[PDB]
């Protein structure tokens, strides 16, 4: 998971 | 908790859906390659961030990608053309690329942590996208005996998604390229003449009819  | 409803950007499609795609539910869009499933997902990832009187839920987004089809610049374009700041909108989308179906299943379980984290902030997670829901399962579970085994693992994955939708009041939206199906609601999407896209509810004895919209710089609209 990461920020767009 | 009362259900929330996220507008699609298409007022005709919103009418088919009783207002929008629902929280506490899994909505599946399915159709041939090229029919616009991923454009609908991009548009919803912006619309949920709108305030309720504009059809949103002031919500954050989590996006699981299995085909490398997510396009941040498409998010920014849709945001800009609907009155929102492109970088702020992008900032409220968490993104993951599922390496395989087993990674895909762990990413959903791992998502519960951020969901709890944002729950009582002003922008709780309200949309969880899986695009594509089935592409990994289709490539990995294949041949004699795979029909039952694939439908079992897919049922468990969908059970995990239903629980997150109901426990935390989230709308889950999944795509499937076209068997029993577990989604709450299934929407058939196809290309029409003259650049139109046509949606219809499948095996939902409510509204009968078809919605017709176009893909634009605002995402989709009638």
């Amino acid at each position: 998971w990461h920020t767009a | 908790a009362t259900i929330g409803r996220i507008s699609t950007g298409s007022k005709s499609l919103d009418k088919l859906l009783g207002g929008g795609i629902e929280t506490q539910a899994i909505t599946e869009v399915f159709g041939e390659f090229g029919s616009g499933k991923t454009q609908l997902a991009h548009t919803l990832a912006v619309m949920v961030q709108l305030p309720p009187e504009e059809g949103g839920l002031n919500g954050s987004v989590m996006w699981i990608d299995t085909e490398n089809t997510f396009r941040p610049e498409r998010i920014r374009e849709i945001a800009q053309n609907r009155g929102l700041d492109p970088d702020e909108v992008l900032k409220h989308i968490a993104y993951a690329r599922a390496f395989n179906s087993n990674h895909q299943m762990l990413l959903v379980q791992q998502a519960e942590d951020m969901i709890k984290e944002l729950l009582n902030t002003d922008r709780p997670v309200k949309l969880l996208i899986v695009d594509s829901l089935t592409s990994h399962f289709r490539s990995e579970y294949i041949g004699r005996g795979a029909l039952a085994e694939r439908q079992q693992k897919l049922a468990k994955h969908l059970a995990d998604l239903h629980r997150l939708a109901n426990l935390y009041d989230i709308a889950v939206f999944v795509t499937n390229q076209v068997l029993a199906h577990s989604a709450t609601l299934r929407v058939y999407l196809r290309k029409g003449k003259g650049g139109k896209r046509i949606a219809r509810l499948i095996d939902a004895p409510l509204p009968e009819g078809e919605a017709v919209f176009s893909i634009t710089e605002k995402g989709i609209e009638d």
